[PDB]
Formats: structure tokens, C-alpha cells, sequence
């Protein structure tokens, strides 16, 4: 079963920059994206976007456009989170997760089934 | 924007209970809709895919009906285990914008 | 500003020499009698199926492409140390060129080097077909400036560069430091009638199309047609527009559910379903697109929805993939 | 783009590797008797059964939307298994495919844009969904897939043959030049039989051969000396017979 | 194209609405 493994949680001033990491674990991208989802504290699940690392294709929520990078390494399977600009607003859980993107997956419409521990990143 | 409503909002229920949540889009989506389970302090877990189809490794009490905007899943037999938060999700159009969630108490 | 072509802009049109003939040909010619822009600061000009230029050392270099934005490659021309100098680089451009032009030279696919060319006009025309840019060019003296020289002289090829890109747009260049002058045609699929002298150059030639003289000169393949009546084409007046005429018929055709049933039947006993009396879209059955293997023969599969039929027989089952 | 080489063709061919070796309007064994103005060569991994479709004529996903070939290719297309190169263990999915696109390729046409293919009316906003697919997909190509499915690599030679001049020739070594004799001779590609003389045609630098009205050349360029060699049919004639009885 | 590169045009069998006119038996000149 292929597992995500993010990196621990971060305490960063606001202003700075912040570096997830999401690395697979008995598996590899095949033929899969990593998607992005945010969760403030005590409050739900918020979508940003995702990577697709075969062809280094990145989309991501309008919200947050212009200050949030996504970037992935296909080789080594690992997918890396750097946001800029921080505000005290940016602190929540961040989760990596795998996805579908391909026609011959229609039937299983872009859901996500495996879910990394997720990553606690404090702006204050 | 989509908008999507959960319902309800809570619930308490006990071991044993029969369980229902349902979840309704603004417009016709299809079956666009996933639903997951998520824990305190642990990630969502993906239980029903395709409005109907039961996902792999998802214990076989949970199932999943509905048709056109209004989808509902169906909880049998509530566990110790089964006390978290559920979603469903939208994948229609960007973007895939989540539920405020629905917390399960004791 | 606007000028007459008169009988310039003939080119070699396939590079096979011939002698004392007359030789009918297809191709991009520069129709006679036609206007051509004159320009006398440089503006952006289309390039569509080819130019004709004509101008009279100040105009150096031309600029080719699609957007001009360093987004797609661009044919440059460029008449530098007495080498000329031709790239496909994806170099930004300026708002109006004039060496500014030559910066973020990367993504080059092609460079070019050859000797130098250019009261004498100097005539060029390019033409790009099939991936090759052919370009060919003559200088002819003149003494007149308030037109563009009446007589008649075919023009040399030079280059046929394989360059492939597709081409929309271009523009001249000026001496980087009241201005200079040139005018340029537009080339058209112009039947035309040459003839060959004893030595190989084009002497003379007839357009096909512009004037019914001309077209008995061309079915005659003579430039002189003595008295009589000719037969040179046929008049047809086309469609001015389309009608679709069908039944009132609105019943949909069951095809949406033959695909999706749940439950198929055994390959031994595959089930058929006699279809008729229904309008089928099959429009949503292609862009319902999950199909891997779509082959139709005797009909072309991108053109069932023009068509229509007596019935269709719908059979289906299912087996494996080899 | 390949040109100004002895393109030995022979060597290339007799080799066991290749799996797949077709030519359409040449025949793969004569092309080292010709010579050809540029040759392309193109190159690219599909899996096995999608083979049959790299040629003139064909329809599926890869000949309608990835690589299509003229209804009048003249040149070869060379396919052989590269299973122990590309396939990896767990699964190679890198090689993509394109499935989508707005029309059918126009012969040799290259689309790599990435945008989402828009099936219905509903606009895609960057993001795929309904009616919204990603336009390509990947090969899954596994140590255990029957050969069907397995990759190959496919190098599609195309040359061209136009009233131009030859530059990539077969090795055939050259040979003295006779004036005055009835010769079967081969300049360039052009083949023929015929005396060869001097000429007076004054051809232009850029001309390499003139044309009669018929089907038949009347003068050439010779090559390494760029001298204008005139080419008359051998004398001939019928003959009749007297007999008193 | 001795005497004058004056021309005439007859439309044959095709009575003459569709672009001196003189309309004959033999067509429209
Ligand atoms: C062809 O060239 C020769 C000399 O090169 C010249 O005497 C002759 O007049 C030319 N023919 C024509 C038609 O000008």
C-alpha cells in the first residue's frame, strides 16, 4: 500500500517561508497527482490545489495564487510545499494526498485514497 | 462556486445507532461525490467513490445511495471506531471546495 | 498608398530547366494588374500565402512569425558584416525594430549563414510551403520613381530554407540610427502560362484567370490567338446557401442505454436490438469519450452525424482484450 | 533532419534486432541505389499493437492524434522491442499519450500543448472535471505484459523527392564520365539509358537537370564537376525486310 | 491578338439575369 509521509510541524514568523515535504513509502507516482488540502484549527477541510510531477503541471485555488508554490520530484517521489508572504492566517494542517487525473480512472472521479499524517505550520 | 450542503450539521447517536448523512449540491453534479471519514488529529479516510461504489479496505457496514443533486450515506451498525467527522466532496469544477464538516458526539 | 503590379513578380516555378516553350503552371503567383501597398516607423503587415516586396543599402533584413513575443519561433533575416545571417531563434522583440532584437537568443532550431545580396529596385518573394521558406529575388535598373516599372522579368531563386514554422505575420527592418520606401503584394493560386525562350529565361507570361483573352491564351498554350470562337471554361452558378430539410421526428434513440447496461449478455449470445425511427446524437456518444478501441469501416467514424440510415442493428457483448 | 551523408541503408537493414521494417513507396532492399534531397528522421515509444497504426491511411488514437502519415509516404518505418530499456521494475509510466484534441492531425503535425480538453459546453478552468479530461495518459508498461502490449521504439525515416538537389546518396563509389557512347547511367537518382554529349544549354546556377516535353530528361548536371551533360535516346529504328520471293 | 485584344463573351444556353448585353438563341453575348 503506498503511504504519504510529511515532514513535522513548523513555527514560523509571519513574513517568512514555509517547506512541506510529502515523500511516498512502498509505492511510486504511477500515473498519480498530489493534491494539497488545508484544515485551519477546529475548522474543516479546505481544497488548494495540485501537482501532477510527470509533466511539472500545477494548479492551484485562486485564493491563494501568487504566493504558493507546489513542486514535486518524480524520480525520488517527493513533493515539496513552499509558501511565502506568511500571515497569521496561514497557520493549519496541511495534508498531501494521492489523486487521480487520467480518463482511464473516470470511475473513481478524482477522489483521494490514501492520505499522509499531515503538517502543523504556526504563523505568529 | 459550487455550493454544497451537509446535513445534518450534528448528531449524537450510540453503538448500534443506523446512521445517515446527507449531502446535497447546488446544481447537477453527476456522481461527482466522495465521502471520507476523518478522525481527531488523524487524515480523512475515503470510504464511498463514484456516489455508490464501495471503496477498497472500507469495512462493509458504510454504504452509499442517492441520485441527481441529493446523495446519502448510510451508516448500519455504529462502531466505538465510527466516531469522527464525515465529508463528502464535489469534484464538478475548480475548485473542489470541502463541506464544514459534520461532528459525531457520544 | 496603393500601386499597380503590372507583369512583375514571375519566379522559376520548379527549378527544371525547359527551352522554347510554353508551360502551363499552378501556383502562388502574384496576380496581374493587381494592387499592391506601398509603404513610405514600419507596420505590421500579414503574411497569409505569401509576399511579394519590391524596394529602392538603407533596407536590410526581414522579420518573420506568429505572435513576435519570443512565445514562437521567428524567422529573422538579417544583413550583417557582409555574411547574411538567418535564425529560428524565439528572441523578444522589440516595439519597433531596427541589435535589441537579437537578445534571449535560446530555443534556436536552425541558423544560417551565406554570401550577401543587396536607381535599381530590388525585388524579393517568399513563400512558404510545406515546411520549406523559399525565397527568391532580383535588383533591375530603373529611372522612374512615381510607379513601379511597366515590362516584364522573372525573378531568380536564391533559398529554400526547411524551416517548418508557421507563419502569420512580418515586418521589414531599417538601418538602426521622410524615410525609404517599398511595396509589397499578396500572392494568389493563380494559373499561369510562361514561356521559355532558347536560352532558359521567362520571357513573357499570361494569367489564366484574368482576362477571358488571357484565358483563351492559356487553353490555346499560344500568345497569339488568331479570329474565331473558343471555348475557354464553363459557367455554373454555386449555392448561396445550405437547407436541411428532416422529419418532425424528436424520439431519441436508445443508444444511451446499450452502452451503459449494467448486466451484458455472453459473447456466444450476443444481444441484438433493431434501432430505427429515432434521431441519434451521436455527438454525446463521442464526447462521452472513455472508449479504447473506436474503428468503423465503410463509413468514416468523424462523419455519422451527417448522415442517414434505414436502421441500425446494435449487437453487444463482452470478451477479452486480445 | 539528416542530409549530407552516405546513408547505408544495407548495413542498417540486415540487422536481427529490428522487429518492424516497412517502407511504402520504396523497397527496403533497393534504397542504397538512390539518393534523396533530406531525410527526416522521427522518433518515439509506443506499445506493441499500436504499431500496425504507424502507417499511410490509419486511424486510432496515435494515428489520429499523435503521429499521422501521408496517404503518399514514400519512406520507412522501423519498430523494435525495447522492453529491457524503457519498462521498469514496478511499472513504467512515463511515456504519455495523447487520447484528446480538436481535430484530427493534419500528416506530420506535432501538438504538445498540456491545456485540458474541453468535451462539453461547461468551460474547463484549469482544472480537470466533468466533461474536462486531461488530455494525455500514460503507457503502462510492466516486465509481465504479453509482447502485445509491450513497448517499441519507432524511428520513422521520411525522405523526400523533389525537383531539388540530392544530397544524401547511397555509397555506390563514383565512376569515369564517357562522352559519345550509348551508356545506361544513374546521376544522382536519375536513371537511365542514352549517349551522353556535350551541351550548350547555359543553365543557371541554382538549375541541376533540364526537361523535355516527355517524360524524359534531356540534360543533367553531372556532379564534383558541375558540367552540362546533353542526353539523346541511343539510335534506333525498325527494320523491314526485302524479298523478291 | 494581331488586330485588337478587344473581347466578346457568350454565355451558351444560359439566359442572361446572372452576373453592351445581347441576348440570343445560342446564349447571352
Ligand atoms: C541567348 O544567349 C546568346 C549568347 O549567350 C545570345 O546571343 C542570344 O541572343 C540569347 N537569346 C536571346 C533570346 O536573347
Amino acid at each position: 500500500q503506498v503511504q504519504l509521509v510529511q515532514s513535522g510541524a513548523e513555527v514560523k514568523k509571519p513574513g517568512s517561508s514555509v517547506k512541506v515535504s510529502c515523500k511516498a513509502s512502498g509505492g511510486t507516482f504511477s500515473n498519480y497527482a498530489i493534491s494539497w488540502v488545508r484544515q485551519a484549527p477546529g475548522q474543516g477541510l479546505e481544497w488548494m490545489g495540485r501537482i501532477i510531477p510527470i509533466l511539472g503541471i500545477a494548479n492551484y485555488a485562486q485564493k491563494f495564487q501568487g504566493r504558493v508554490t507546489i513542486t514535486a520530484d518524480k524520480s525520488t517521489s517527493t513533493a515539496y510545499m513552499e509558501l511565502s508572504s506568511l500571515r497569521s492566517e496561514d497557520t493549519a494542517v496541511y495534508y498531501c494526498a494521492r489523486g487521480y487525473y487520467e480518463a482511464r480512472h473516470y470511475y473513481y472521479y478524482y477522489a483521494m485514497d490514501v492520505w499522509g499524517q499531515g503538517t502543523a505550520v504556526t504563523v505568529s | 462556486d459550487i455550493q454544497m450542503t451537509q446535513s445534518p450539521s450534528s448528531l449524537s447517536a450510540s453503538v448500534g445507532d443506523r446512521v445517515t448523512i446527507t449531502c446535497r449540491a447546488s446544481q447537477s453534479i453527476s456522481s461527482y461525490l466522495s465521502w471520507y471519514q476523518q478522525k481527531p488529529g488523524k487524515a480523512p479516510k475515503l470510504l464511498i467513490y463514484a456516489a455508490s461504489s464501495l471503496q477498497s479496505g472500507v469495512p462493509s457496514r458504510f454504504s452509499g445511495s442517492g441520485s441527481g443533486t441529493d446523495f446519502t450515506l448510510t451508516i448500519t451498525s455504529l462502531q466505538p471506531e465510527d466516531f469522527a467527522t464525515y465529508y463528502c466532496q464535489q469534484s464538478y469544477s475548480t475548485p473542489r471546495t470541502f463541506g464544514q464538516g459534520t461532528k459525531v458526539e457520544i | 498608398a496603393y500601386t499597380n503590379s503590372f507583369t512583375r513578380g514571375v519566379y522559376y516555378p520548379d527549378k527544371v530547366f525547359r527551352s522554347s516553350v510554353l508551360h502551363s503552371t499552378q501556383d502562388l503567383f502574384l496576380p496581374f494588374f493587381s494592387n499592391v501597398t506601398w509603404f513610405h516607423d514600419n507596420p505590421v503587415l500579414p503574411f497569409n500565402d505569401g509576399v511579394y516586396f519590391a524596394s529602392t543599402n538603407i533596407i536590410r533584413g526581414w522579420i518573420f512569425g506568429t505572435t513576435l513575443d519570443s512565445k514562437t519561433q521567428s524567422l529573422l533575416i538579417v544583413n550583417n558584416a557582409t555574411n547574411v545571417v538567418i535564425k529560428v531563434c524565439e528572441f523578444q522583440f522589440c516595439n519597433d525594430p531596427f541589435f535589441r532584437v537579437y537578445s534571449s537568443a535560446n530555443n534556436c532550431t536552425f541558423e544560417y549563414v551565406s554570401q550577401p545580396f543587396l536607381k535599381n529596385l530590388r525585388e524579393f518573394v517568399f513563400k512558404n510551403i510545406d515546411g520549406y521558406f523559399k525565397i527568391y529575388s532580383k535588383h533591375t535598373p530603373i529611372n522612374l520613381v512615381r510607379d513601379l516599372p511597366q515590362g516584364f522579368s522573372a525573378l531568380e531563386p536564391l533559398v529554400d530554407l526547411p524551416i517548418g514554422i508557421n507563419i502569420t505575420r512580418f515586418q521589414t527592418l531599417l538601418a538602426l540610427h521622410g524615410a525609404a520606401a517599398y511595396y509589397v503584394g499578396y500572392l494568389q493560386p493563380r494559373t499561369f502560362l510562361l514561356k521559355y525562350n532558347e536560352n532558359g529565361t521567362i520571357t513573357d507570361a499570361v494569367d489564366c484567370a484574368l482576362d477571358p483573352l488571357s484565358e483563351t491564351k492559356c487553353t490555346l498554350k499560344s500568345f497569339t490567338v488568331e479570329k474565331g470562337i473558343y471555348q475557354t471554361s464553363n459557367f455554373r452558378v454555386q449555392p448561396t446557401e445550405s437547407i436541411v430539410r428532416f422529419p418532425n421526428i424528436t424520439n431519441l434513440c436508445p443508444f444511451g442505454e446499450v452502452f451503459n447496461a449494467t448486466r451484458f449478455a455472453s459473447v456466444y449470445a450476443w444481444n441484438r436490438k433493431r434501432i430505427s425511427n429515432c434521431v441519434a446524437d451521436y455527438s454525446v456518444l463521442y464526447n462521452s469519450a472513455s472508449f479504447s478501441t473506436f474503428k468503423c469501416y465503410g463509413v468514416s467514424p468523424t462523419k455519422l452525424n451527417d448522415l442517414c440510415f434505414t436502421n441500425v442493428y446494435a449487437d453487444s457483448f463482452v470478451i477479452r482484450g486480445d | 533532419r539528416i542530409s549530407n551523408c552516405v546513408a547505408d541503408y544495407s548495413v542498417l537493414y540486415n540487422s536481427a534486432s529490428f522487429s518492424t521494417f516497412k517502407c511504402y513507396g520504396v523497397s527496403p532492399t533497393k534504397l542504397n541505389d538512390l539518393c534523396f534531397t533530406n531525410v527526416y528522421a522521427d522518433s518515439f515509444v509506443i506499445r506493441g499493437d499500436e504499431v500496425r497504426q504507424i502507417a499511410p491511411g490509419q486511424t486510432g488514437k496515435i494515428a489520429d492524434y499523435n503521429y499521422k502519415l501521408p496517404d503518399d509516404f514514400t519512406g520507412c518505418v522501423i519498430a523494435w522491442n525495447s522492453n529491457n530499456l524503457d519498462s521498469k521494475v514496478g511499472g513504467n509510466y512515463n511515456y504519455l499519450y495523447r487520447l484528446f484534441r480538436k481535430s484530427n492531425l493534419k500528416p506530420f503535425e506535432r501538438d504538445i500543448s498540456t491545456e485540458i480538453y474541453q468535451a462539453g459546453s461547461t468551460p474547463c478552468n484549469g482544472v480537470e472535471g466533468f466533461n474536462c479530461y486531461f488530455p494525455l495518459q500514460s503507457y503502462g508498461f510492466q516486465p509481465t505484459n504479453g509482447v502485445g502490449y509491450q513497448p517499441y521504439r519507432v524511428v520513422v525515416l521520411s525522405f523526400e523527392l523533389l525537383h531539388a538537389p540530392a544530397t544524401v546518396c547511397g555509397p555506390k563509389k563514383s565512376t569515369n564520365l564517357v562522352k559519345n557512347k550509348c551508356v545506361n547511367f544513374n546521376f544522382n537518382g536519375l536513371t537511365g539509358t542514352g549517349v551522353l554529349t556535350e551541351s550548350n544549354k547555359k543553365f543557371l546556377p541554382f538549375q541541376q537537370f533540364g526537361r523535355d516535353i516527355a517524360d524524359t530528361t534531356d540534360a543533367v548536371r553531372d556532379p564534383q564537376t558541375l558540367e552540362i551533360l546533353d542526353i539523346t535516346p541511343c539510335s534506333f529504328g525498325g527494320v523491314s525486310v526485302i524479298t523478291p520471293g | 491578338t494581331n488586330t485588337s485584344n478587344q473581347v466578346a463573351v457568350l454565355y451558351q444556353d444560359v439566359n442572361c439575369t446572372e452576373v453592351n448585353v445581347f441576348q440570343t438563341r445560342a446564349g447571352c453575348l
